[PDB]
């Protein structure tokens, strides 16, 4: 999955990082890796994964890390909300309730 | 002992393109 | 997946922890993360995952951890059984046989 | 060397709500 | 998945260990954990996973471990082959070619 | 750095029973 | 999945290594392990996985590793491109853009 | 703390054979 490098950076995603993609439109859930893109606002699903989505679909991109007890206690997740143009609306360091 | 934890996420982004035969 | 914080605590689930959800009604199996809820007895599936379940479905929520040999020998799993209202019926520290 | 082990579980809980367009 | 404790031991599976089950009859692939069984030759799929198999199906049970470079070089996999009654036919410490 | 490696396997075993509503 | 040992070596795949296979023809995505093959240009899907592919299908074979921050900064992925006969066309140490 | 990273890949290889009842 090619993600606008600036958007990826804000979400602390590194190139090659495995991420889980869940499609809100069709319910598909799959894993792939991040490719940093040079096109502003671009999110392009490549390869076999292209069959799991349709252009225009709304998706949630999740990145997980293996952490120990101390890391969990000090951890602050980076949650980025974007608009229809993939422009940043919000970036929080805590889950919503 | 370790656990997989949500590190970061991009919520409700929009797919702008798809390339089935992407090379490399 | 939003889980009643008190129920989550009893199962030693931390907010943001990846868990596997398996639906007994429809057989769907998927992975998502825990969101601590403030509503008593509430278990709400959010986002794309909502398409994998129906309200009223019976599910099994599994949490795994990466352990070494010594940790495995000393490990005691926290198994929580609940009723139809998600009220605690039992909590054991060993598997059933 | 490590192995994924069942740490904890909630057996046969009931889904009380669903929110496809949950925000954040 | 409940596995005859003696069979599990031969395959070095510990209770609670996550394993991947792949069904040769129907192609289903899923993950669950091991429960040691007291019934000779018994392999019982429990919970939601029951919907992914049929009694009589032939399956392959896989256990993976996270290893570093040195561990990989010294590692010897435990491969157990069984008959229709889940009786041990062979146990090898290397892959077949 | 670590990699998931095949630790052990039971090849072509037969499912002898199934219990959808297994408890605990 | 049995992979020509020479091809596997070029992609730094070790026997027994878990890999993710994604089929471009049918969109199937599954995980299995590597078996080193002695047949030149051979890529054979074995067991239950055989039901997820058809001979002739184009696939992408992915290998992931768990890395820390320092390892990520120094990491160079091994990306191998092959032709219709599974002959090596290219091998790069960086992602394409 | 660790993250799963793409270590290596074989892009667009062709399946040359399939063996459902492969032994061992």
């Amino acid at each position: 999955i090619t993600i606008d490098e600036d958007l990826a950076k804000l979400a602390k995603l590194r190139e090659g990082m495995k991420v889980e993609i869940v499609d809100v439109n069709n319910g598909e859930r799959f894993s792939t890796y991040v490719i940093l893109g040079k096109k502003r606002g671009e999110i392009c699903v490549n390869g076999a994964a292209a069959r799991k989505v349709a252009i225009g679909d709304v998706v949630i991109i999740l990145a997980y890390a293996s952490m120990n007890e101390d890391e969990i206690n000090a951890h602050k997740p980076s949650i980025v909300l974007v608009d229809e143009k993939n422009e940043i609306l919000e970036k929080g360091l805590e889950h919503h309730h | 002992m370790t656990f997989e934890m949500l590190y970061s996420k991009i919520h409700r982004a929009t797919i702008t393109d798809a390339n089935l035969n992407y090379i490399g």
